């Protein structure tokens, strides 16, 4: 009488021994990434920013983060069996692709110094499989020290917090606990990663579901801007800005047809995989849409200011497309980036709005490089790509210094999460309590005031240590004086 | 079934009599020392949770060792059995009581033992009917909520609705004029106005009307009992029918059978088979402890009075209205008729046993049980509904299947050596095995009511992959006790006990537990000569236990399916995987005295236990930086300490009286002794708890102060910190350092209960009553009916009117726009006492059956469970919780008549 | 139901 | 079954029975195979319910009447009722034999429609029954039946 | 169900559902009646032996 | 074929005016078929070894 | 089984 049972549907963890072995792990990888480096994700960072205000339809979701609400996002969200949400899901998701990316790195490094590949063109693909490996790794550090590591620019913080990274972990061990490590450790952890699977990766892209090297690029470019070195972020952007073209459109029309497409969008470096039944989720939280029919009717808890809207001209494309006019069906903005793509429905004509992850694309290698040559002094190359941005979203802008260059990044990258990082690097207080509200939507967007002022200089623009760590690990310094 | 120097309680059929719930431990709640009984629901399909001794673990379960003759099986499994069938329940709280039953022998076994034919020349046959109806027993938390107009006239004020609005402003063209909203359906842009009010500002509808109902509940149920010479049986078949109190549908329906038969074939061999059955039909309201708009007592309490979901006329609309939605929502019955969901279980249970007599002395006994049960269920969204987001439709079929078989084998011999020297071996053997399964299969796309099978929906991204669950494990021991005894005054207990799970490593599944007991006459002996005492033993034990209660696969290293494309595969890492896992193991030391006086008329037991619990198995948080939720390991130790007593009498009078009591009580005091990682504390995070070294998992708060009378702030006290003048220091800055540990306990250490009986030439009356003191619980309801801060779409308390402004600076509740924390304010005295029944019954007179010898018996009863509750907690319910008081099911209050023909 | 309204605590035991 | 004997001659009887069967099967197609079109593998699982319940209720009364005359009715009543049921659910584009669950197939064009089919009947029938018998050497039996089915 | 006229599903796109004529029909479907005469004979010898 | 069988049959007499019984039995059944015999594959069956 | 061989005869009883 044996009695050991194993589990059906689960295999077993052993080194890898073959290629398909390899092949198998790196595509786990990529679907580990998919959930990660969601749009779902970037919505806490987007909504503690100046632009939204609540509406009278929000329960407390979003609350905390537009208002500014510090006693609830000391400790806020949840990573747990059945939610992964908050500040807690995110510091969860990184670690956890951190530590799968670490697994996939260190046993194909094994595999490939104990000869188990049979030809050459194998260890060429998993030398290329390696290096995918590595970029992943380098995002996942990046992605946590943006939002768990201090400024330069923060007066206040706990005693010996300022120069402190994140938790770096090197190599897969699950039963870890260890300290802060210092900023230039990580950071040099980040770009030694980044240098070391530039050279391994080929210079045409094979796919655009995987890692490339103008991805590589372009994740360096965006790291050497949100660092401050303005002459290695020019240089790595250039690399990549002449590949791929801007949307060919003419009205509106065609720019919602081409841009909410992810398979004819030719401006997309880097995706993650999607149909209608793998790989697609509902990214309803900024524009609040519910399907009805086969119409969309729009119920969203927080609406953008007054400023926001007048950022657009009323040419631009992208004011019927990132921002529309559905607010109470015909009187209010919202952000409308997020609403769907038209290939992931199940039946052809009724929406279920459900979108793909998208990673990186070329309007933001756009903007780094204009950011870049108007901060080093280099105006020709800031006046051609500014005006070629401008003028294939619809409205050509004028005058090109540093004024149009924060309205241009502010415009085109709505509702992706990179406002807080901009008014942190660029120093701008919030002023929520002085902007005014869309005239048209009033009994729906009123004011409330903050509850918790927040100057320029602040330590709640950097988010706390959830709180499973620093109770489980009481070496780790946190980070707010409160 | 257990040992003389235990510590066994056991309870009559009396006591497990008509009962109006399928939660039979419910009706237990007070009636054994020790045992504490809570449950959290008014659900019929829910199920109680027992304690024995305090809680032993923190990651693996404390729930006992349910056992219906023999085989042990689980709550729900019980629940479809009928509880007209059961003789007794024995309960088993010792660590030499329960030494011949091992899976999770250390938090006690609970016997169920089934009822059996009495041998007389002629049979017996019985007939037991009962009705009644069942209600919610509180309604004090509605009774302080705002109206309809003053909510607006607060809302207004407040700065919801605009910065400069009036209350006519916005009662009549921002959320009265939405009939903007019903003129686009079809089915109800002629009734706005007419005989379909959404909005009204001049009544206050009743909530509590649309959420909940009076539900009735049916039994019937019909025995035959009868024994010849060497026969025995007992055959029984009946029905129990129960409704949901709350209109969200959630009901039991079970149709059951039973036969138990034994026989004596020969001088040599004697065989017997109990085997029951059962037909029954489950459901339950998924969304009670969730916090959704309209749904629960949280939609009973906060959904604003101007909203009505009634019609003209009175009854339950279909729909009703909220401002700013842009579908209109369903009400309940509504939403239960537009998503049809249907359970049918079949359950069977085959259970027999043989004893062989082959010389004087030894039996040798074979005992085999089979427990099948197969269930299936069906759930529907249906097509052409104007208020969905779709007219397409979808279905979705599930099929379950659970079988559990169990063999047992025991060989015992028992003799004498000279006069006065009885010793007795026993030896045996136990094998349990259970294998699981689910399959499922769901389709979507239909048009039509008629046309909806699984084949006939769309086939092209309306596809979607089935469900698939394999679940099995096994357990193998080999145990063996022997008893030895002196002439009349000593008896001496020794046992062993090897047990093998299939939950842990090949290298790590073997443990071995031990127990020794004793008991000692000291009446017989001593005192044998007395004028009142009329018996005293006294007893003591030791012996160690196991615990193996986690999970089938929780100690290896997995890699699962995670899929990129759709053309090749892809894996990803599961668990983390511990290699060195194995049993929990605690070790219980019992000491007791058990007196009795007036030759049975005062009967006193006095216990003392310690129970340390060693190498306990908690699921050990890791650190997030890990990339897993959490794993379980073999770390920490935690202690418990208690006593507990009880004394039942008779104190009649005359001949015709008959007046009883009884009276039960225990005490203990948890303590944590050792971790996991050589830490000393750890804070569950947002739950309020935190185990700590030398305390129970006690609560873990901020102390709320008061406000500032200057400024209307909120204050919280320092903790440490003393001012010069003796008061303790304040602040108006909220930290998580201003947080520390508050002497209060998450487990209640004081239950007990008492009951009452008085009795007359027929006319009965039983009275029961149960209490747990040092009970607190987190209110969660009063964070959103009492905050002025967030949600102020929301129905407030009415004592945010008294808010402090900068003319109104007299007042204890603060300023308008902060939120509000959770602190030591929203922790709630929790402790209750109960009735839990109030039986009345009169057995007819015998002399009314004289000459019809058809009939010679006839009882009836009048019944009311739950009628009286004295409490201080605010919230629906002090025993429906458990830490928090979320979205919940409060208890039912029910009124049961029946009647019973014995004939 | 819908539109969950939040700030829950999570509940152990 | 129950008999009641309430007076001398006529007997009624009450009779039940319950038929269920619970199947469930399971059917693989192995992956790996170097033999086969596919390095691919498939699953499919079944469940099949039957359910089948059955009342039948007779009373019979037998006397003589003067001494070699004795007649014997017997009226009674019959339901017969079914109600069967199948549901089926397939995966496949397995690679592994270890993780084959249904819910670890491919999702493409590799899905499939499930399988359901349902059937039902009920039958009801009144019969009587006259056995008439003389001394020892006649004996005449007489009988109506009604029967409705669906 | 030998005696209904029914229609059944026949999906052509995947977007909307198709419906085709599954069986005739029969409304005038009843019973088979058979009607049996027997005739027997029983006979015995030698007290229980043929 | 492999088949689990069970069986309880029965009778009683309660008292002089009623009489109960019970007749009830179980199974536990493994059933698999030859699916190819009457079909005329190439290798299979009668038609195969002739 | 594969390459049904054919010109067989239904069974009619």
């Amino acid at each position: 009488c044996e009695l050991d049972r194993d589990p059906e549907g689960k295999d077993f963890q052993q080194p890898y021994t073959s290629f398909v072995q390899t092949k198998q792990n790196r595509d786990g990888l990529y679907a580990l990434l998919r959930n990660t480096e969601n749009p779902r994700m970037h919505f806490y960072q987007e909504l503690q920013s100046d632009m939204y205000c609540t509406t009278i339809t929000d329960g407390n979701s979003l609350a905390p983060f537009v208002n500014w609400d510090l006693g609830i996002l000391n400790d806020h969200g949840r990573a747990d069996e059945d939610e992964v949400s908050g500040i807690a899901g995110y510091y969860f998701v990184y670690n956890r692709l951190n530590q799968q990316a670490n697994a996939f790195v260190n046993n194909t490094e094994a595999a490939l110094q104990n000869q188990v590949y049979k030809n050459s063109t194998e260890i060429a693909n998993a030398k290329s499989f390696l290096a995918e490996g590595k970029v992943l790794q380098a995002l996942a550090i990046w992605r946590l020290m943006d939002r768990f590591s201090f400024h330069e620019s923060v007066t206040e913080v706990n005693s010996g917090a300022k120069d402190l990274g994140v938790i770096l972990l090197k190599e897969y061990n699950p039963g870890y606990i260890g300290p802060r490590a210092t900023k230039a450790q990580c950071y040099d952890y980040i770009l030694s990663r980044l240098s070391e699977a530039i050279e391994v990766l080929p210079e045409n892209r094979e796919s655009v579901l995987y890692v490339s090297r103008d991805y590589a690029y372009a994740l360096r470019a965006r790291i050497y801007l949100a660092l401050g070195e303005y002459g290695k972020a020019a240089a790595d952007a250039k690399m990549v800005v002449d590949k791929y073209p801007l949307i060919g459109a003419a009205d509106a029309s065609e720019f919602e047809n081409i841009y909410r497409s992810d398979a004819n969008n030719p401006e997309i470096i880097f995706r993650g995989f999607a149909s209608a039944t793998l790989g697609s989720f509902t990214a309803t939280t900024l524009n609040g849409a519910a399907p009805a029919g086969k119409d969309i009717k729009y119920n969203p808890s927080a609406v953008p200011f007054q400023w926001v809207v007048d950022l657009y001209e009323n040419e631009d494309f992208r004011k019927s497309v990132y921002i529309a006019k559905v607010v109470k069906k015909d009187k209010g903005y919202l952000v409308n980036k997020f609403l769907e793509d038209k290939a992931y429905r199940d039946v052809q004509d009724k929406p279920n709005l459900k979108v793909g992850a998208r990673y990186f694309s070329v309007a933001e290698v756009y903007l780094i490089l204009v950011e870049s040559a108007l901060q080093t002094g280099d105006t020709p190359t800031a006046e051609k790509y500014l005006k070629a941005l401008s003028k294939a979203r619809g409205a050509e802008v004028s005058v090109v210094n540093m004024e149009a260059l924060q309205a241009e990044r502010t415009r085109e990258l709505i509702g992706e999460g990179s406002r807080l990082r901009d008014m942190v690097r660029w120093s701008i207080p919030n002023n929520h309590d002085a902007f005014e509200t869309q005239p048209g939507l009033e009994g729906f967007a009123n004011t409330t005031p903050l509850k918790a002022q927040a100057p320029v200089g602040f330590y709640a623009y950097t988010w706390e240590f959830p709180q499973r760590d620093r109770q489980t690990n009481p070496q780790l310094i946190k980070n707010w004086p409160i | 079934l257990s040992t003389v120097s235990g510590s066994v309680a056991k309870v009559s059929s009396e006591k497990l009599a008509e009962k109006p719930v399928a939660n039979i431990m419910d009706a237990l709640q007070g009636q054994v020392a020790g045992m504490q009984v809570m449950t959290t629901s008014g659900d019929p399909t829910a199920v109680a949770s027992v304690e024995i001794h305090g809680t032993g673990s923190l990651g693996a379960s404390s729930a006992p060792l349910y056992i219906v003759d023999g085989m042990q099986t689980s709550l729900d499994v019980v629940a479809t059995m009928n509880p007209n069938d059961f003789e007794s329940m024995s309960v088993l709280k010792d660590a030499s009581a329960t030494s011949i039953y091992g899976a999770r022998a250390a938090n006690g076994v609970v016997f169920i033992q089934t009822k059996k034919g009495k041998m007389s020349e002629r049979g017996r046959i019985t007939f037991n009917a009962s009705y009644g109806i069942s209600q919610i027993l509180n309604t004090k938390p509605l009774d302080n909520m705002m109206t309809g107009d003053e909510l607006l006239d607060f809302q207004v004020k407040a700065g919801f609705w605009g910065n400069n609005q009036t209350v006519q402003k916005v009662k009549d063209m921002i959320l009265a004029g939405a009939e903007d909203l019903y003129g686009n359906y079809d089915s109800l842009k002629d009734e706005y106005g007419k005989t379909l009010f959404p909005v009204d500002f001049n009544h206050d509808a009743d909530w509590l009307k649309a959420l909940f109902k009076t539900a009735p509940t049916s039994q019937g149920d019909i025995s035959f009992s009868g024994g010849s010479q060497g026969t025995s049986y007992y055959a029984s078949i009946g029905y129990f029918d129960q409704e949901g109190m709350a209109r969200e549908p959630a009901n039991f329906k079970r149709y059951s059978g039973r036969l138990n038969f034994e026989s004596r074939i020969n001088e040599w061999l004697k065989v017997g088979a109990n085997l029951s059955g059962a037909i029954a039909n489950r459901r339950s309201a998924d969304y009670f402890g969730k916090y959704y708009m309209g749904s629960g007592t949280f939609g009973v309490l906060t959904m604003p009075r101007y909203y009505n979901p009634f019609d003209v006329n009175g009854d339950l609309a279909d729909v009703y209205y909220m401002y700013g939605a842009t579908r209109p929502s369903m009400t309940e019955p509504y939403f239960a008729k537009m998503r049809p969901f249907s359970s049918e279980s079949h359950q069977a249970n085959v259970n027999g046993f043989a004893q062989i007599t082959p010389i004087k002395g030894l039996t040798l006994k074979a005992q085999a049980g089979v427990d099948i049960t197969n269930t299936r269920t069906s759930s529907k969204r249906m097509p052409n509904n104007p208020y969905d987001s779709t007219p397409l439709g979808e279905r979705r079929e599930r099929a379950y299947r659970d079988v559990s078989k169990s063999f047992t084998n025991t060989a015992e011999y028992k003799f004498s050596i000279d006069e006065k020297h009885d010793l007795t071996a026993l030896m045996g053997h136990e094998y349990i095995e259970y294998e699981g399964d689910v399959i499922g299969a769901s389709s979507k796309g239909f048009e039509s009511d008629k046309l909806m099978l699984l084949s006939q929906g769309k086939t092209g991204n309306s596809l979607s992959l089935p469900e698939h669950r394999v679940a099995e494990y096994a357990y193998l021991s080999f145990f063996s006790r022997f008893n030895y005894g002196f002439d009349k005054w000593m008896y001496i207990d020794f046992s062993v006990r090897n047990d093998q799970s299939s939950r842990f490593g090949s290298n790590n599944r073997s443990a071995w537990f031990y127990s020794v007991g004793g008991m000692f006459d000291i009446y017989n002996k001593f005192i044998q000569e007395s004028n009142w005492l009329s018996d005293l033993r006294l007893k003591m034990s030791y012996g160690t236990t196991g615990n193996s209660e986690i999970g089938n696969y929780n100690h290896q290293a997995l890699v699962t399916v995670n899929n990129y494309t759709e053309d090749a595969m892809g894996l990803s890492i599961s668990t983390a995987g511990n290699p060195d896992l194995s049993w929990e193991k605690q070790s219980q030391f019992n000491f007791g005295l058990a007196a009795g006086a007036f030759n049975n008329r005062l009967s006193a037991e006095v216990d003392f236990y310690v129970r340390t619990t060693n190498d306990m198995l908690i699921d050990v948080p890791m650190p997030y930086i890990s990339g897993f939720f959490s794993q379980y390991q073999n770390v920490g130790s935690m202690k418990n300490t208690g006593v507990d007593l009880s004394l039942k009498g008779t104190i009649y009078q005359n001949k015709d009286w008959n007046v009883y009591a009884s009276a039960n009580f225990n005490y203990n005091r948890q303590e944590i002794t050792k971790l996991f990682f050589g830490l000393n504390k750890y804070m569950l995070p947002n739950t309020g708890t935190i185990w700590e070294i030398g305390y129970p998992n006690s609560f873990y708060m901020a102390e709320y102060a008061g406000i500032d009378k200057k400024t209307g702030k909120q204050l919280w006290y320092v903790p440490g910190q003393v001012d010069a003048d003796g008061n303790k220091v304040t602040t108006s800055q909220y930290s998580a350092d201003l947080e520390t540990r508050i002497d209060k306990s998450v487990t209640p250490p004081i239950t007990g209960g008492f009951s009452l009986g008085a009795s007359w030439k027929g006319l009965s009356l039983d009275a029961d009553f149960a209490y747990i003191v040092g009970k607190w619980m987190i209110n969660n309801d009063r964070y959103f009916t009492e905050n002025g801060g967030g949600l102020m779409q929301l129905n407030k308390d009415k004592m945010l009117l008294n808010a402090w402004t900068e003319d109104n600076k007299e007042t204890d509740v603060p300023k308008l726009g902060q939120s509000p924390q959770f602190d030591t304010h929203l922790l709630e005295n929790a402790s209750f006492l109960r009735l839990k029944n109030l039986k009345l019954t009169y057995v007819l007179p015998n002399s009314l059956f004289a000459g019809q010898n058809v009939i010679g018996g006839a009882r009836v009863y009048l019944m009311a469970r739950n009628l009286l509750t004295v409490t201080k907690y605010k919230g629906f319910d002090p025993e429906a919780g458990g830490n928090v008081g979320k979205n919940q099911y409060p208890n039912s209050k029910q009124y049961v008549a029946g009647i019973q023909l014995s004939f | 139901g819908g539109a969950t309204t939040a700030t829950t605590t999570t509940s152990t035991s």
